[PDB]
RNA sequence: CUUAUGACCUGGGCUACACACGUGCUACAAUGGACAGAACAAAGGGCAGCGAAACCGCGAGGUUAAGCCAAUCCCACAAAUCUGUUCUCAGUUCGGAUCGCAGUCUGCAACUCGACUGCGUGAAGCUGGAAUCGCUAGUAAUCGCGGAUCAGCAUGCCGCG
């Protein structure tokens, strides 16, 4: 595949593409507005000429290793400075800012 | 803050660049934990006051785009 | 049985959490009121001179200068002569 | 070679999406891929992407 | 066909002036390339040692052997007898075109590949690739596919030291 | 009690978290989800206060600014509903936490410690053990809205259909 993960080839042409990491519901569309596929074909059924299009626009962005890179860098990157939300992501407790008696369950 | 800049004090701002105008000194007792990180602040070593004490802490070319609240331990726990 | 006693003696650094009665003991340069710890790597005390490492964070080590791991330092601007007051 | 044991072996003609055609001997006959080592970037030299993406901020002062 | 051709008529006479051997005798080449499967589902699931059984002769049609552990070992819970993985052995004309597959189709669909491990060479001349997924070539069928299990390779070459096998794999093409 | 148990300032904390408890919402889906069309309220609030229209931003909004000390103007285009389209029973087109990056407002200042978008990420959970709690008719449940409180902040509480 060309997030080299599948898509499902029964389900529509935003939601099957949602499954790739990195792309969600709202960067499917605005790849399908480039591409101009009216959104609701079996994705077992297409012409690569139509998908060769849905490959060079993935090609353009920050999509399989790369978005699973730079947030995991940024995690590298933060608690090796210190930096206390750091620590946050450090210990096992949230992060954006929540109380701590409370459940918190997300870690521990 | 979005567009404003990023946000300094001016008793920060007038000592760093006392600091900065000769030569690397001694640390600096700030109680500015509000203010924010500046790139011209690299290599130079103040002390956060973290409610009982000053706390001495290192300034590097990765810790910029901060603020100095993320170096404040203010609750130790175990 | 006072080996024992040894034994049960642990829980005085159990009147190490919730504050101790701590003067600034640690002169940092002529400077007061700065967060320093005393170093478990060795024993800081007045045989050879005791130098302050600006770590990344979470205090300040009183390294106890000749000390193997006070030497090896990558970073040496991090050291700080330090005064044991 | 043993019979009724190995399967068979036909001369494949491998097609890639971008044109890349290549010629082995497997079981199946034909092979379509989408990318292929020709069609992946890191074998042409530096990939374009990801060669100039993988940049640390600048410290960012622009704003 | 085409690797051999490649081989013989450009890759060898390339390496022979880059490292001066007195003849084609002394010039390398590689010779085998076995595939371990190594399954140890037999100690939970007789029925999961049938897929790759099956699975691993559509990849090259030599069929794997079985292969029997021969210690008993309480700590995995093995007797021995008791097969555990197959066994893919490959040596001559369609092992060069099992490479042709490697290289130039199979590599891309490793969905994170990048420059592959360097020094992975056991001091000889041989090499290993660290394959954890076996949805590698347009054979593998996802629907088909029930067992998760990847695949180990193993590179058997004649080279005599071991730094020109580093670069026999460069005139091959091997991606570092 | 008193050159301190009083007064002033900075900054911290009241927001900690191995863990139980009440009390609240959002859910575990097909009586649902998604998109589009159509139509329908009551009560309250507004002077450094509301801010229309307009333009620009994907948007949260920005910009300028009519009108309104008010049954005149604005908040405010209500939601559920109805009709199409699509979805087909699975941890998924349900879930929306948790978390990354990119933003906007107010304010000296949003790090501990704010709200809300924009992008991503997508867990726990597929009606919950013993036991318990509310309710006699516009109530039960359900869906939005207004206001005190406030620079700023509500799943809170009042009050409204």
């Amino acid at each position: 595949r060309i997030a080299g993960v599948d898509i499902p080839r029964d389900k529509r042409v935003v939601i099957s593409l949602t499954y790739i990491f990195g792309i969600g519901r709202t960067t499917a569309q605005q790849v399908l507005k480039e591409a101009g596929v009216s959104e609701d074909t079996r994705v077992r059924d297409l012409t690569e000429e139509e998908l060769g299009k849905i490959r060079d626009i993935i090609d353009k962005l920050k999509v399989e290793g790369d978005l699973r890179r730079e947030v995991s860098l940024n995690i590298k990157r933060l608690i090796e400075i210190g930096s206390y939300r750091g620590i946050r992501h450090r210990r096992g407790l949230p992060v954006r800012g929540q109380n701590s008696k409370n459940n918190a369950r997300t870690r521990k | 803050s979005l567009k404003k800049g990023p946000f300094v004090d001016g008793h920060l701002m007038t000592k760093i660049e006392k600091l900065n105008e000769t030569d690397k000194k001694q640390v600096v007792k700030t109680w500015s934990r509000r203010s924010t990180i500046f790139p011209q602040f690299i290599g130079h070593t103040i002390a956060v006051y973290d409610g009982r004490k000053h706390v001495p802490v290192f300034i590097s070319e990765d810790m910029v785009g901060h603020k100095l609240g993320e170096f404040a331990p203010t609750r130790t726990y175990k | 049985e006072q080996e024992k006693i040894v034994q049960e003696v642990t829980g005085e650094p159990k009147p190490y959490p919730q504050g101790r009665k701590r003067e600034a003991g640690v002169r940092v340069k002529g400077i007061d009121n700065l967060l320093v710890r005393l170093s478990k790597c060795c024993n800081p005390v007045p045989g050879d001179d005791i130098v302050g490492f600006i770590t990344k964070g979470r205090g300040v080590s009183v390294h106890r200068e000749d000390c193997p791991n006070v030497k090896t330092n990558e970073a040496q601007e991090r050291l700080i002569p330090v005064e044991w007051e | 070679m043993k019979a009724g044991i190995h399967p068979n072996f036909k001369k494949a003609t491998v097609k890639c999406a971008c044109g890349n055609e290549f010629e082995t001997g497997s079981v199946k006959e034909e092979v379509r891929v989408e990318i292929c080592s020709e069609c992946h970037p890191f074998y042409t030299g530096r990939q374009k992407f990801a060669s100039a993406d993988g940049r640390v901020d600048r410290f960012n002062k622009k704003y | 066909n085409r690797l051999k051709e490649k081989y013989n008529k450009e890759i060898a006479p390339a390496l022979m002036t880059k490292f001066n051997y007195d003849s084609v005798m002394q010039v390398p080449k590689i010779e085998k390339i076995v595939i371990n499967m190594g399954v140890g589902d037999a100690v939970q699931n007789a029925k999961a040692i049938d897929s790759a059984v099956e699975e691993l002769t559509f990849i090259a049609g030599q069929k794997p052997v079985v292969t029997r552990a021969k210690k008993s070992i309480a700590g995995f819970r093995l007797r021995e007898g008791m097969p555990i993985g197959a066994k893919v052995t490959l040596r001559g004309e369609r092992m060069y075109d099992f490479l042709d597959k490697l290289i130039s189709v199979s590599l891309p669909r490793v969905r994170d590949f990048r420059g592959v491990s360097k020094k992975s060479f056991d001091g000889r001349g041989n090499y290993t690739l660290g394959i954890k997924e076996q949805l590698i070539f347009p054979e593998i069928d996802y629907d088909k596919v029930t067992k998760v299990r990847g695949m180990d390779i193993v590179i058997v070459t004649t080279a005599n030291t071991d730094e020109e096998a580093r670069e026999l794999l460069t005139q091959v093409g091997m991606p570092f």
